[PDB]
RNA sequence: GAAACUGCGAAUGGCUCAUUAAAUCAGUUAUGGUUCCUUUGGUCGCUCGACUUGGAUAACUGUGGUAAUUCUAGAGCUAAUACAUGCCGACGGGCGCUGACCCCCUUCGCGGGGGGGAUGCGUGCAUUUAUCAGUGGUGACUCUAGAUAACCUCGGGCCGAUCGCACGCCCGGCGGCGACGACCCAUUCGAACGUCUGCCCUAUCAACUUUCGAUGGUAGUCGCCGUGCCUACCAUGGUGACCACGGGUGACGGGGAAUCAGGGUUCGAUUCCGGAGAGGGAGCCUGAGAAACGGCUACCACAUCCAAGGAAGGCAGCAGGCGC
């Protein structure tokens, strides 16, 4: 059907080749998955040697890796604002790989808060007020706290991030081929990154 | 062709097997196995036109189906069977035991060896290998997957394994001043000593062998065994000991025991 | 088997790294050598 | 002066993102006595198809012609020259088969003249399955 | 219930086809109306509609309720079973059978 | 032991040469850029949380349809290595975080140094991603192993609800040969796409290719994988008198054949290897492998049987008939 072969096209040359036998099954090609976002939803391909290849039409979750201190962790993909290849692929929000999602910023604060002891986004005035939130920040022994003041002192976090979690949602880029393995797995836009991109989103919108 | 191929025609078979024209079209295609397709002896090849056993492949399947002959101290049901290089073929009910190395010239003996020899055989190691919790691997010339092998083996010794248990014994290590036949190319079947081997990074490395008589001969290393340490060969050899002797030499040989005979 | 073949490697490899670090000793006597011979 | 495309320009192997209190550069010796040359090391350049610092490696042949163009992207079309032996007439017959292939920003400086020695890769493009490794100056050419 | 009978050229009435005339299915494996004669094999199939109507020929009827009256036909006998329980659960479950 | 369900094979073999002129094909190399039924050998209490489960169907029994075919609808009965669903084990812990609390020695005292350790969460291989370290190997890995933080497709990876012979070994105790099956690994059989060089006549074919892919760059999509294979945005390129582009072949390529002093000329549909096709094109199901035609679905050409509503086609298989 869909034909992937190098016989139907010109030579180096600019001459044609007239082809020497029809389209072979190995010569495949099938349509585009295109996934959206929304409830997850996946479509299995039996392909060449019986094995299996998951089509992810729809993806809600994706597993994101915070990467400069190794908390990766299961989100919900959010939206998508901006596509290198295609701007057609930001209207209809495809869920293709190397392209800048949102995601839910909560799993990331939840870790930070409970391995620093310190609070991140929770704006100045923040009511701290079910007060498990100050049994994650205070009520230790000795030793222990000792080694939670050990570890505050490198968690100075890059500004560029500390704005993104105090607005609630991160931008991350994905990683794997979700149309093939049926995932949205990623890694969290950082340093050079994040500011090439911040950019790029910016100069486009206008 | 739109799948794999069943039938291997007379005039295409191997040339060792030194099959006749006029017999029929096809010859035995030989089933899959540890050894190649076309660097094995196919079990009915052996049985009937080696030995004469048997006259046709049906009288072939009826011996085969008794549970007779066993190839490396295990029971084969399979007429068309590969058994190559270094392989032991016992026969309980006659009494007898073969070992599967070359003649001379390009093509497998029928080489009889005792009882007490045909319980081990010599494996070319081909890859080292570690497998999924640092287990380090062996794969050897005869498919076979030797797993916790001794720390020095490398990727052209020589391991003697035990046809019972399938494990390494001792291993004669690939250097220059060790015995080696030639299994592949024109010197087919050749005895000799490592002389050299000449380092040719990204193609096939030709390595030097000396014969008894101070007949000198290249061949890629692919193609050669480590059969000994020194002069000492691990197993027993043919008639001949791989000279192989000149045409000339060879007729007078011949006529020289003709002449004889009288 | 999984538990005898793992206990007789055990022993054959720690005789082997034995040699090689018999060896190990010689390397640094041979640094020692070129040091003060 | 580098990420001039739409999509983030990174060697993908090095993390850039190590959270402290200069760039590292991923590269490689890519076998047959080939001296993995200084601005693959001290160069800022990113490239998927640069023998020393990308994802390409050299298996097969080792073929050599002379630049002939220059005039597309990070690729150049070198001229092999052969005699073919024409055997009814005990003489020869001069040919030629120039090939595109891929130049990365490491050899700074090519003129079209220069011997290049190329290494088979895997096919990188249409036309494009060798890789230039090194450059020898045409006849002279110091000044 | 009407169990569903042929149209009147043998075509059967093909469940939830939802029409009352006559029209062409491509029936794989795992469908009525049809059987394949090799592995994965697929065939068009003129099949009758599912909504019974004036022409056909027959019509498969099975008593769902035995009525007020009795049939001279039918009711009157009882055929026996053939066969029973092969499986050693299907007959612990119809005797009613104890563990030991 | 018929029938039927299940499993496998039907992709080989055979036939013909219409296509096809760097295509096919031949030698030579690459997969460190892939898939692989079968075979042979490894693996299969590595995982820390039932002395055998479930509801359908065939053959069978019976009731039928239309003129017709290897068409099949309806009812009642019953199986599995079909189709589903699932324990118990070994199994007591081990390792990694978490960490109540605890005792110890020093500073009179804070602080300090190391020790034990409750509760909780995680764990195996494969799979997807991110980070750290540098047992075995290569000419060269972004290789193989190892370590940490998560994932796990409900159209769902594994971690035996299977069958046959021999019957045994002590107080209702107590195990060997095989058959079959399976995620992964290597091996065998291959296949696939690439590398270098090589082909007949033609100038009354001198310029050709491209904004609907022509040559390159970046990021995707798709595929078993590498790639303009195809998307989007960029760049202006690629080939040519060393014959490109176009046209012709009574052209499938080669091993080979006839003829020959030495050179050569002509042939090679034809039994071996490779390719392509099954009336002409196109599209697909099943499977490890098919764009299969002694598979299915259309249209074009032809054409058989009709109770006129419909049913069924494919000899360049072996024979054989017409036409030529």
């Amino acid at each position: 059907g869909i034909s992937r072969d190098n016989w139907h096209k010109r030579r180096k040359t600019g001459g044609k080749r007239k082809p020497y036998h029809k389209k072979r099954k190995y010569e495949l090609g099938r349509p585009a998955a295109n996934t959206k976002i929304g409830p997850r939803r996946i479509h299995t391909v039996r392909v060449r040697g019986g094995n299996k290849k998951y089509r992810a039409l729809r993806l809600d979750v994706g597993n994101f890796s915070w990467g400069s201190e190794c908390c990766t962790r299961k989100t919900r993909i959010i939206d998508v604002v901006y596509n290198a290849s295609n701007n057609e692929l930001v209207r209809t929000k495809t869920l293709v790989k190397n392209c800048i999602v949102l995601i839910d910023s909560t799993p990331y604060r939840q870790w930070y808060e409970s391995h620093y002891a310190l609070p991140l986004g929770r704006k100045k005035g923040a009511k701290l007020t079910p007060e498990e939130e100050e049994i994650l920040n205070k009520k230790r022994s000795k030793k222990i706290q000792k080694k939670y003041d050990e570890r505050k002192k490198n968690a100075k976090i890059s500004s560029l991030l500390e704005e993104q979690f105090q607005q609630g949602k991160l931008l991350a880029c994905i990683a794997s081929r979700p149309g093939q393995c049926g995932r949205a797995d990623g890694y969290v836009l950082e340093g050079k990154e994040l500011e090439f991109y911040l950019r790029k989103i910016k100069a486009r919108k206008g | 062709a739109r799948g794999p191929k069943k039938h291997l025609k007379r005039v295409a078979a191997p040339k060792h097997w030194m099959l006749d024209k006029l017999t029929g079209v096809f010859a035995p295609r030989p089933s899959t196995g540890p050894h190649k397709l076309r660097e094995c002896l196919p079990l009915i090849i052996f049985l009937r036109n080696k030995l004469k056993y048997a006259l046709t492949g049906d009288e072939v399947k009826k011996i085969c189906m008794q549970r007779f002959i066993k190839i490396d101290g295990k029971v084969r049901a399979d007429i068309t069977y590969p058994a190559g290089f270094m392989d032991v073929i016992s026969i309980d009910k006659t009494g007898e035991n073969f070992r599967l190395i070359y003649d001379t010239k390009g093509r497998f003996a029928v080489h009889r060896i005792t009882p007490e020899e045909a319980k081990y055989k010599l494996c070319k190691v081909r890859k080292i290998f570690v497998g999924t919790k640092g287990i380090p691997h062996l794969v050897t010339h005869d498919a076979r997957t030797i797993r916790y092998p001794d720390p020095l083996i490398k990727v052209n010794d020589t391991i003697q394994i035990d046809l019972e248990t399938g494990k390494i014994t001792d291993f004669i290590k690939f250097d220059t001043g060790n015995l080696c036949m030639v299994t592949g190319g024109a010197n087919l079947g050749r005895i000799g000593v490592i002389t050299n081997r000449e380092r040719h990074p990204g193609s096939f490395d030709v390595v030097h062998v000396k014969d008894a008589n101070g007949n000198s001969f290249a061949t890629r290393l692919s193609n050669i065994f480590v059969i000994g340490k020194g002069n000492k060969p691990w197993i027993s050899l043919p008639r001949g000991k791989g000279i192989r002797l000149t045409i000339a030499e060879e007729r007078d040989k011949r006529l020289a025991a003709k002449q004889s005979s009288g | 088997k999984n538990k005898e073949e793992a206990a007789e490697y055990a022993k054959l490899l720690a005789k082997r790294m034995k040699e090689a670090k018999e060896k190990r000793q010689e390397q640094i006597a041979k640094r020692r050598r070129l040091s003060s011979l | 002066d580098i990420q001039t495309e739409r999509a983030y320009q990174k060697q993908p192997t090095i993390f850039q993102n190590k959270k402290r209190v200069k760039l590292p550069r991923y590269y490689k010796n890519i076998g047959l006595g080939f001296k993995t040359p200084k601005e693959a090391i001290e160069g800022t350049y990113i490239d998927k198809k640069c023998p020393f610092t990308g994802n390409v490696s050299i298996r097969g042949r080792i073929l050599s012609g002379v630049v002939t163009k220059m005039k597309m992207q990070r690729t150049i079309v070198i001229r092999r020259d052969y005699l073919h032996y024409i055997r009814k007439y005990n003489r020869f017959e001069k040919r030629h088969k120039n090939m595109s292939v891929h130049l990365s920003p490491c050899f700074r400086d090519v003129q079209i003249g220069d011997i290049v020695t190329v290494g088979e890769c895997r096919p990188l493009s249409k036309t494009v399955r060798f890789n230039v490794l090194k450059v020898t100056k045409a006849a002279g050419t110091k000044k | 219930r009407i169990s569903g009978g042929n149209d009147k050229q043998g075509f059967p009435m093909k469940q939830g086809v939802l029409t009352h005339g006559r029209v062409r299915l491509l029936l794989s494996k795992g469908h009525s109306c049809y059987r394949p004669r090799r592995t994965g094999e697929r065939k068009r199939k003129s099949v009758r509609g599912c909504i019974v109507d004036a022409n056909l020929s027959v019509l498969n009827l099975v008593i769902v309720k035995k009525g007020e009256k009795d049939i001279p036909g039918l009711t009157d006998t009882t055929v026996p079973r053939r066969l029973g329980p092969k499986r050693a659960s299907r007959i612990r479950k119809l005797f009613n059978l104890s563990k030991e």
